[PDB]
């Protein structure tokens, strides 16, 4: 989880 | 911004090598218009080298006239593209290569991020690997050997598939960062996106309930033979599962491919206003996925220190009281991996919204996809450890 | 049950940590009774009761030290070592294979091979995708402990692996030997350095190599020992003989003879070097320093493998060890490094995609 | 090199  | 200083120098670069390979005076005219102006907004910056030095230092008044000299010879090409000459104002581009050298180029030192982008792949690559095929591995002896008859079995199921479906977006995460554009469409960006953030909640709903239901096994052994049902737990995933697509769905709705600075962009389209629907969006993430499952599990925890610290206070029998000791500190090293591994990206995201932080310096890339990797190394870590720790589970693979 | 009564013995080495302790010898003991119930294992309860026998008569971490000689045959910290292995074999795997693909689609598509030193890099590039290849197997073969793909794909591992160590190693000593050319012989350089003739000495290593290769797939056999399957070259009478042969003359021509062709190599360039006497004089001093890191890399990914197969033939080494098994899948990964992403095909790749990752400090 |  982060993108983007 | 070092940004504009960097673009800049960019710039006059791009444009030395467009006269280079230029054959017509309309070539070189217009790389030089460009060329001149970004020698005179790259000339109002402060090289990082001299960040410390006052703007009229030696130093500072030195980087200056480098430009002085390249605007003055930029301006004698750009009389000879404007005479019809295109022989002598490609020739003068050559001592305008010297300039730019004997000058500027000492305050304006680059580096390589080579050895950065094959450190980042490969933690992708590794991170990918071994979540990937171990989950459908762990996946594949469940189905095959060690047969869902038992409630646990149901448990590391759910944990491996949702690891293993996690770990497939890595392969197109990491190609965006190496390419610096999204190459694979919209289709593939829904696919992507929605996976990313449904497989996040069906893992850590799922690991959650684990918890749970190691709770009802160790405190309530009596009745946890009417709970701890196969069937039952079978209900309690499927639950997680469907009810994860109030997730999944939306993100796979807003998930759009935009075109930015001619590379393309893979991002989520929040309804008006979209940069308060999208802070919302990270407060909720962060509250249901990190802050209710850690409160969940630590109440899970320290239910089961109190009810082992009575039949310690009992002295009746430690001789088999220590079997159900080994499952709480699991549970603490569990509820420890969780924070550790989720904790940093969460306080990045929480950063990344409040803070203008620098995307271009290497500290920042390293520790961004550092943080988004540990998020998969739990996701994917959990199934498999609690799996090949599993006695049943160690005997049929 | 085994596991049972491996914890009953830990769990209670912290009860004692006169009355209390002595019942939790006794405890000790007959749980390591019913532990001891292959006969190496068996050998270390008979030393764990002997010491808990001293302790009952008076040693008090002593036991935690013949715990060592039952450990190995602690739970989790296997499986750490054995992700930590997977992890580093596939993150080998995934860069190497993916780099050489990369750096050959870039010579094969843009490049287009008119230059002698980008058929090097192509050679180089081939070799080291073919020798990431077998990783997946390696791995498989470390976490089964057992070879599952049977004697026609242990032919195929252990004959690419040998094979492509020996094209890659040749292949990086000629790039050395051909700059070496440039640097120092420029006028026999012209005559030399032409693509037809870097296209023949190339097709030469993979040639010369398969004298490597094919009696390697001649010997790479399936064998049972312990119940499990090996992979492994079968030598002819008597084998500990050959084995020794085929060990002396892969350290000799694929490690000795290549650093001291490209060491002779960097020491005469240097020379050349400081012989001169503004831009095309300090060109060729950037050629000279890449033949230095080139030869410091060869030396640091290929020398502890080198050293653990001459310590291993010398020494009898505890194989079921954990930190032996870190250290020597560690030692065989780092050679893969060299093998495939070599400081030369870094270099390129910087080299090509220069604007890409090109940043102000 | 070293497999196995
Ligand atoms: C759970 C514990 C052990 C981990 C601590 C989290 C660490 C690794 C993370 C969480 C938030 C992160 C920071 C978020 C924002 C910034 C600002 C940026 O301009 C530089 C990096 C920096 C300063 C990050 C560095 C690493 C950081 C401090
Ligand atoms: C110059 C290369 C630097 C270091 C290589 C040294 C490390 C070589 C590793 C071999 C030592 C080793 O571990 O072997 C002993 C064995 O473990 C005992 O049982
Ligand atoms: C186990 C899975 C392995 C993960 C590998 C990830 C795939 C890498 C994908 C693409 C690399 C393309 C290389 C191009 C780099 C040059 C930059 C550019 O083209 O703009
Ligand atoms: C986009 C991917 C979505 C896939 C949805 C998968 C939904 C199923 C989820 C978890 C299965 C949990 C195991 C329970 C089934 C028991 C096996 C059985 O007896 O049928
Ligand atoms: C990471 C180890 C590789 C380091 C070698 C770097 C060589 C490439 C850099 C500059 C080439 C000279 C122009």
């Amino acid at each position: 989880y982060x993108f983007g | 911004t070092m940004a504009d200083l960097e673009d800049n120098w960019e710039t006059l670069n791009d444009n030395l090598k467009v006269i280079e390979k230029a054959d017509n005076a309309a070539q070189v005219k217009d790389a030089l218009t460009k060329m001149r102006a970004a020698a005179l907004d790259a000339q109002k910056a402060t090289p990082p080298k001299l960040e410390d030095k006052s703007p009229d230092s030696p130093e500072m008044k030195d980087f200056r006239h480098g430009f002085d000299i390249l605007v003055g010879q930029i301006d004698d090409a750009l009389k000879l593209a404007n005479e019809g000459k295109v022989k002598e104002a490609q020739a003068a581009a050559e001592q305008l290569k010297t300039t730019r050298n004997a000058y500027i180029q000492k305050y304006l030192r680059s580096a390589s991020s080579l050895a950065l982008a094959i450190a980042i792949t490969a933690l992708y690559s590794a991170v990918c690997a071994v979540g990937l095929l171990g989950n459908v591995l762990v996946m594949f002896v469940i189905v095959r050997y060690t047969k869902m008859k038992t409630a646990t079995n149901i448990y590391i199921f759910s944990l491996a598939l949702a690891g293993a479906l996690a770990t497939s977006t890595l392969p197109f995460q990491s190609a965006d960062y190496l390419m610096e554009t999204w190459p694979f469409g919209e289709l593939l960006c829904k696919a992507v996106l929605s996976i990313d953030y449904y497989s996040m909640f069906t893992s850590i709903f799922t690991l959650t309930m684990m918890c749970v239901d190691r709770y009802i096994a160790v405190c309530h052994p009596v009745k946890a033979l009417d709970f701890r049902t196969p069937a039952k737990a079978k209900l309690i995933n499927i639950c997680i599962w469907v009810l994860a697509s109030g997730v999944g769905v939306p993100i796979m709705v807003m998930a759009v491919t935009r075109p930015r600075d001619g590379a393309v962009v893979c991002m989520l389209q929040f309804p008006s206003p979209s940069w308060y629907w999208d802070t919302v969006t990270k407060i909720c993430v962060f509250l249901f996925a990190f802050v209710v499952p850690i409160l969940i599990i630590t109440v899970c925890y320290g239910l089961m220190l109190l009810r082992l610290r009575s039949v310690r206070l009992l002295s009746g029998s430690k001789e088999k009281d220590r079997s159900l000791r080994r499952i709480t500190r699991m549970v603490l090293v569990v509820v420890v991996a969780f924070v550790v591994c989720w904790a940093p990206i969460h306080i990045f995201v929480i950063v990344w919204t409040l803070v203008d932080i620098d995307r271009r310096d290497p500290l920042v890339v390293a520790a961004l996809h550092l943080c988004i990797a540990l998020g998969y190394i739990n996701s994917s870590l959990n199934p498999v450890l609690y799996a090949f720790l599993d006695k049943n589970f160690k005997r049929c693979f």
